[PDB]
């Protein structure tokens, strides 16, 4: 009598890759991947998920926010992770604005990028002491103010002169203001009207000439008097002006300078931020929550090692891309039934 | 494998080997006999779980948009940073594909240690009057059909149950 | 190797061995005689050969120019880009060097694993009157010279043409 | 009698690297290395390859073609994969610009950049209708129309003013105008002369201020009057004046802003471009088919699975670039003949 | 591990064995004998040796500051070399976590292969008299104690000190 | 009797992570991991090692060093390893300077980023000679010249005209004017005064245009005339007025162009330089030789083939960092003593 050793023959339709033997037929395996499905983004686990930049600071854009629109001056919520719903976020009422002009619209995103963000204890510069002739804090219709009249950004001054006369450059120092190692995020810009109004406004019908430098970075503008476009994302009818708007961001300690003529919107409340939070581009209407976030797949919780499909930024708890499905083998090569004996 | 095609064993199946991996065939009057052994397969179960264990730990940092980058502004920064994470991407990936490569290798080859051991645990108890064939076989001088052969499986075999000699651990 | 040093096997190189990378020696009245084994040979070169297959299936992203970074705009931004090309070829490359270091070490060791095999089939065609030394070796009651151990090489061997005891499959 | 298991030795030259028992000499390798060497270019396998951006548009520089010189506004062919042989391409004909006051050059090879791109269906802004005084489409000797007599860069228009007289900064507003999500490449510039030609072309004899906005990415020039560097890169004498040539790059639906006074050359046929070609750096008069193109070695096809040598960008089906020549083992550990026995 | 526990070794230690990590240990009237084998114990510190040098030579470029950079104007370019350098980094060290463990595993696991080989080192000096069990054990028609099984683990044991027969080199 | 193989049991507090089994305990191990400790920085082994840019041009900071201060014109060794000690370099001397408006405080470190740097065999453009009226070379008290009086920052000249008139924007052309294929470092600035000063040194009191255009690089500025800020980092009160400096960058072969009316600081002596030395920060008193130069940890020595920490930016001869601390198994795994048997 003889007695052996052997393995098994059984059901080895799985394939695995080995470096010695090629690819081989398996008894079973543990696989390793999956194809998620896209679905809804959600609040990410262990953190707290931007959304509109500002809830609870109801009803505008996070433009509008960034902005200082009159209404939508709510406060921000700290987060460490956001998410990113507008490639070109918009401005949902009050004056009309040329965007297309100026770095201005990705303003929000900017500030998404922070853990911290605040609106302003207290405002850059004196709006009627600034350089140049007294100025009246022009207040704007079509930006409502809460109960009315005249509400403009906190984020500027709508910067009109009595003593109404042509301007050569004048230069605004915007100093540091922030606590701690912030960073400070100015805003600011210049109206311009057509011709008629534009003497009336202020003693000029003149293209007005604007240059603003902060840590190197410098920009140069020059207004429009006659044809703007139509207006779009505002609320009504003092289609006689527009507003050019600009951003201009400055780190721990620096200082900025804008020089200016009529027009000017000079800096007010300027944002302070810290802190990074981590971004992500998602569609959000954000419901529930998920272990981790796929720019594509969306919200997404754990359950194998890797994934395979589209590679994307994802963050938190997330299983790592893989090139192709990958199995690992949870049994013994295939072996062909034997009656191969004597 | 390598080993099992030189040293001639049997490259064969035994799809009667249900309740396991590997384990012992018999041979004689009674025709064939087939048993699976429930601690090699048991083992063999074990290095890959922890295996397996071992391929989750991997941590590899998220991988997000640029704090400061500026969506119609800095775009040839925005694009490097897609390459950055592209190649990261493409990298980590051949790297895992390695890892998990390396461990199957690893698994299947493995298999025929366990049958190597499996000879050895069954030449103790076949005791001193067994013959070493080196084929992963034995010529033994009794007869052992499907009950014996069980006993062999189960590590509750003895010879001289057919009166023969015997090692006592 | 290490498996050789301590079981004392034989550090010796037989440079007899021409058509073949591991077979037998044989000893006596004769002298000495020494035969490839052409199986193990073959199927050492059959994993080199899949190995080989193994490293080359490795894909990885092309790595080329930037789209929009302009070359005399854009220079920081250019510079880290050739940064990441740098980095991303000198990671690829100590990844490869381990892939295929690790691929030598399985190859260079797995050949004490043929040794090991050839015995063990030698074993078998000896019969049961041959004594396993340990050595890697075997005393048999018969003389074996050049042919008998080409017999042995080509699995064409029988026990009993010396009239002694033989095993059969 | 004693028979036993052996192996064998023989030469053994090659040595390799072992984790376990340091560096070995082994029988044979299999080599995974080779070094390259320097040769000319070819076509890319599986794919079309650029050439002068414009073959069958002959005798014109990329610049030229990009431009929109007269003769050479020949049918761009699409292609996925780019070379680039001029770092600094050249002007080869046409009316003098003084290409190193801006980014001008490059705008061939940022072009080179897409998979298709196209010379313009229509031109974007009116040249006589637009802001300023009615402009007569300047037409300028020195660039040779087919027939002859006046042509000028299909790209942008000669705004030469009816009606003499010195302008305030004047606005225009280049619109998307691009079929699909296509990216729209702009161009423009302006010219300005001597003392004299200057009053006589425009009533003014001042330096004129330009400033262009796109996507937040603002330019500020100003022109020259007298003493204008030696012409090159051009035809022949009507030296009086010079070209300061831009272009401006707009993304699907973006708008752009070009602030002008006189010499303005207003954008007219503008770029469209879309997808991505693969774009590497190699001196190319292009011959033949290689499996692979290294920004170096130049024509190659795949041998081994990795190559040694300098490192570079390659496209198409490359081997691998590797630290040191690697090898793989192909026979055994050298082990020295045996006379070690009793 | 799966080789010991299956083919019924003993996971069990000596802490006897001061001098060496693997010997032999020895059983009758005396009692237990140990002694450690200087060889095997040297053997594997080798390999151990030779793989720290092979962790070692890895070289991976310095990862520096970015040339052209500037620390007020070029931010975003300069916080994208961030990711780059923390990319980098975190996958290289994933590449190296895999190296030590791969070859830990290497390491751990070869020690069956040293009792392997310390056996058959043992069964040649024995002779042709003792008994494989298969347990890793031999049975032998002699007494030995500890002087005895030194000799043993010195490899300057000889049977037939109690007249048995010899295999001879 | 039975004689039988077996291991050993010992004490085995370390443990170690392996693939199939789990993390197990062991005999010993050989560590490949340390935690290096802050330590002061030291000259990097096999090369030279960056101090104040030039040592030997004493009591100076590099920015002064760079702005070609009158007594800190010293001459720089060149390096192939250079440590950068300040974030945000000062000025130590010399005439007032408003820093923070221009890119300009980083040329110490830009220049640091050379193997090769130096002064200037020549200086580029001819003071005098240069378009708008002849100028005297304006020489400024509190910059004390080494005898003493007016010495002016060999970088630029001080642009005072006689024939004070108020100009139309002029454009000086800054050649190429450096050896080899090196890279060129153009600086220049404007003066700026107070109203009275103003049109007394020339005539005119106006804000003053400036615009620089450098490989598509464009900037613009609007000089300031009252209210400046208090001088720091300087001498002492020429009160009068400020500088604002900026510096160009001119790679081989490639013009500058600088749009200047009064006030202008015209380039002078002009940065050359060359080659690449690695560059850190490090916080630096230079104290002895270490392999390697960590940005934390400072002065380190090669031990270990890894180490545990921070990451940072390393230079030279260094371990590679690793995620947590690492162990070669040099043992054999823990086995519990045995009584086990019969
Ligand atoms: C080994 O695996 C492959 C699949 O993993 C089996 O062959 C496949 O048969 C199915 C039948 O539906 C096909 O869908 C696959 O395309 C086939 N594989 C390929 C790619 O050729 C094979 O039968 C398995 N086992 C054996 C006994 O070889
Ligand atoms: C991934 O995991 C989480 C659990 O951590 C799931 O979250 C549940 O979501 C449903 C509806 O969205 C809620 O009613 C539960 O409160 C959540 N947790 C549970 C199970 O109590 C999440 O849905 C999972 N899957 C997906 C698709 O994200
Ligand atoms: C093992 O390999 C090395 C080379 O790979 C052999 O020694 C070399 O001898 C040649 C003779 O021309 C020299 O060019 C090399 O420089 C030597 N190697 C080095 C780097 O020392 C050696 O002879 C080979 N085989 C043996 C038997 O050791
Ligand atoms: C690499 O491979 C290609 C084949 O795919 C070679 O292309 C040949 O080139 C010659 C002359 O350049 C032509 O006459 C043939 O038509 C091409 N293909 C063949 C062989 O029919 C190419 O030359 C190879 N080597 C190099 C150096 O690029
Ligand atoms: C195996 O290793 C671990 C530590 O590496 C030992 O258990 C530790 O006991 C010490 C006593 O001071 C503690 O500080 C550790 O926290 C314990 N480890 C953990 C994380 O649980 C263990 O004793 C070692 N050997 C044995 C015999 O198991
Ligand atoms: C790292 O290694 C170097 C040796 O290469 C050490 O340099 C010594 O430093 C001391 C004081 O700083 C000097 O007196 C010696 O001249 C140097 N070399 C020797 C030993 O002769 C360095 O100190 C080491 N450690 C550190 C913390 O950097
Ligand atoms: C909203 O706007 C009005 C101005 O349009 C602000 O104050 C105005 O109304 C007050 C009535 O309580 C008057 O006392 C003020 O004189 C008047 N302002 C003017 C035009 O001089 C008002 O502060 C704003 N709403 C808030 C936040 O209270
Ligand atoms: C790996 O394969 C085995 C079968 O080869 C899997 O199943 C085993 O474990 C089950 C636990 O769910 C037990 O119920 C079974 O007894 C046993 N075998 C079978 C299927 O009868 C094991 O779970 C597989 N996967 C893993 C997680 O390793
Ligand atoms: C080349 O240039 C000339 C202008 O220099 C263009 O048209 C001119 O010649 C025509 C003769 O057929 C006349 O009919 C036009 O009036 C005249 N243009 C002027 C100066 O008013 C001509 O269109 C161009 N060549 C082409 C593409 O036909
Ligand atoms: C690996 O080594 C072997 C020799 O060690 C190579 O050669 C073998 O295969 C050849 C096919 O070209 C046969 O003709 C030979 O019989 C055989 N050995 C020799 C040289 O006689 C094998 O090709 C080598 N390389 C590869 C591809 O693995
Ligand atoms: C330092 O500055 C003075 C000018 O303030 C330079 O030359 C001055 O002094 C000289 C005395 O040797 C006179 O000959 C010069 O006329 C005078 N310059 C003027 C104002 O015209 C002097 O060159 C400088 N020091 C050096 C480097 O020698
Ligand atoms: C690995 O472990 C061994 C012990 O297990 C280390 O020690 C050995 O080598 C020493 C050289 O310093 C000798 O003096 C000892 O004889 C020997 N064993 C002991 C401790 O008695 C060895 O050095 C360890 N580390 C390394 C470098 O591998
Ligand atoms: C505004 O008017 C005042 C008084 O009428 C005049 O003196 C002054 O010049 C004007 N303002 C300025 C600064 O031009
Ligand atoms: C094996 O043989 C014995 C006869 O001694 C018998 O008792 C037993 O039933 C047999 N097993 C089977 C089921 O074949
Ligand atoms: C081996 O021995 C036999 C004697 O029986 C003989 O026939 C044969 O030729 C021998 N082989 C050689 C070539 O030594
Ligand atoms: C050009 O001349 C016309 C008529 O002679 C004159 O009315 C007009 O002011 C001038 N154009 C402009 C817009 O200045
Ligand atoms: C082993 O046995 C022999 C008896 O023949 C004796 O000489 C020797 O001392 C013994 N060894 C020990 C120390 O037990
Ligand atoms: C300076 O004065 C001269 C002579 O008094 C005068 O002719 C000239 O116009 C003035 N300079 C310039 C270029 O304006
Ligand atoms: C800040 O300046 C604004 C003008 O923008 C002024 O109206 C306001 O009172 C100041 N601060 C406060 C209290 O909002
Ligand atoms: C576009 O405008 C140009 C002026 O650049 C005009 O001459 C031309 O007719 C227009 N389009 C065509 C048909 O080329
Ligand atoms: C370079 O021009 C300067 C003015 O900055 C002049 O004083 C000097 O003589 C010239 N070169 C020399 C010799 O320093």
């Amino acid at each position: 009598d003889r007695i052996c050793t052997g393995i098994t023959s059984s059901n080895s339709p799985h394939v695995v890759k080995t470096a010695t033997q090629g690819e081989v037929n398996v008894t079973g395996v543990i696989p390793l991947t999956t194809t998620p499905t896209k679905s809804h983004f959600a609040n990410l686990k262990g953190t707290q998920t931007r959304g509109k930049l500002c809830p609870n600071c109801l009803n505008c854009t996070d433009l509008d926010v960034a902005l200082g629109r009159p209404k939508c001056m709510g406060t921000i919520p700290s987060a460490k992770a956001s998410i990113l719903h507008e490639v070109k976020p918009v401005t949902s009422g009050c004056f009309p604005i040329m965007h297309d002009r100026t770095k201005i619209r990705q303003l929000p995103n900017l500030l998404r990028g922070y853990e911290n963000i605040r609106l302003s204890a207290r405002n850059v510069t004196n709006a009627e002491t600034a350089p140049g002739g007294p100025y009246i804090v022009g207040t704007s219709g079509s930006c409502p103010n809460v109960t009315n009249g005249n509400g403009f950004f906190a984020t500027m001054a709508w910067a009109v002169p009595k003593n109404k006369t042509a301007t050569n450059p004048l230069t605004v120092e915007v100093p540091y203001i922030c606590t701690k190692g912030e960073d400070q995020i100015t805003v600011w810009g210049f109206h311009s009207d057509d011709e008629t109004q534009m003497v009336k406004l202020y003693g000029d019908s003149k293209p007005q000439k604007f240059t603003s430098s902060a840590n190197g970075v410098t920009t140069h503008y020059v207004s429009q008097i006659g044809g703007f476009p139509n207006q779009a994302e505002d609320e009504g009818l003092p289609q006689s002006g527009r507003i050019v708007v600009d951003y201009m961001v400055q780190k721990p300690g620096k200082t900025g300078t804008i020089a200016y003529q009529r027009g000017v919107l000079l800096p007010q409340k300027v944002w302070c931020a810290s802190g990074r939070s981590k971004v992500i581009k998602g569609s959000l209407p954000l419901i529930g929550e998920a272990d981790c976030l796929h720019e594509k797949y969306g919200g997404l919780n754990k359950s194998k090692p890797y994934y395979t499909g589209e590679h994307a930024k994802a963050i938190g708890n997330c299983p790592i891309w893989v090139k192709t499905p990958l199995k690992l083998a949870n049994g013994t090569k295939y072996r062909p039934p034997a009656k191969l004996l004597k | 494998g390598f080993f099992g095609a030189i040293a001639g064993f049997l490259e064969g199946g035994w799809e009667g080997m249900i309740a396991g991996w590997h384990g012992y065939t018999s041979h004689g009057a009674h025709g064939v006999a087939v048993a699976a052994d429930l601690k090699s397969t048991q083992e063999a179960i074990n290095k890959i779980t922890k295996n397996l264990n071992s391929l989750s730990e991997l941590e590899v940092k998220n991988l997000q948009r640029l704090s400061g980058a500026m969506d119609e502004l800095h775009n040839e920064i925005l694009e490097l940073d897609e390459k950055v994470d592209d190649l990261r991407a493409d990298t980590i990936s051949s790297q895992i594909e390695l890892a998990v490569l390396l461990s199957n290798e690893g698994i299947i080859n493995s298999e025929d240690e366990h049958l190597l051991a499996l000879e050895r645990k069954l030449k103790k108890m076949l005791g001193p009057s067994a013959v070493d064939i080196g084929n992963g076989c034995f010529e033994t001088k009794h007869k052992c059909n499907q009950t014996c052969l069980d006993r062999i499986a189960a590590g509750t075999f003895n010879a001289g149950e057919f009166s023969l000699p015997t090692f006592d651990s």
